[PDB]
């Protein structure tokens, strides 16, 4: 297929705001990952007329990738961290379901997400 | 994979 639209990163109708996880959340979670030298394949939305993937966005009804991540962050786009882990788990998940064992994309997500994961064990208080 | 190599 065509790509589909990205996933919106503002929204004048969704009310915004800063919290102390949301500001953890990009400034020591998402710039830790942002950095690694296995981000870049995760930085954007995923091009599947680029890598001639005609079925990524059959099997993948909910994209997600940090470049929207971030984006959202920076726009104060997500009410509560639990917004934003939830993308960045469906960014992992996504690449699980689409991907086989072993490929290098899924080597990397999983270097990734261990990165996430204890991160987000370390997350700061809520106030 | 479907994605081919990516790690140097």
């Amino acid at each position: 297929s065509m790509n589909p639209p990205p996933p919106e990163t503002s929204n004048p109708n969704k009310p915004k705001r800063q919290t102390n996880q949301l500001q953890y959340l990009l400034r020591v979670v998402l710039k830790t990952l942002w950095k690694h030298q296995f981000a870049w394949p995760f930085q954007q939305p995923v091009d599947a007329v680029k890598l001639n993937l005609p079925d990524y966005y059959k099997i993948i009804k909910t994209p997600m990738d940090m470049g929207t991540i971030k984006k959202r962050l920076e726009n104060n786009y997500y009410w509560n961290a639990q917004e934003c882990i939830q993308d960045f788990n469906t960014m992992f998940t996504n690449c699980y379901i689409y991907n086989k064992p072993g490929d290098d994309i899924v080597l990397m997500a999983e270097a990734l997400e261990k990165l996430f994961l204890q991160k987000i064990n370390e997350l700061p208080t809520e106030e | 994979g479907a994605k081919g190599s990516k790690i140097n």
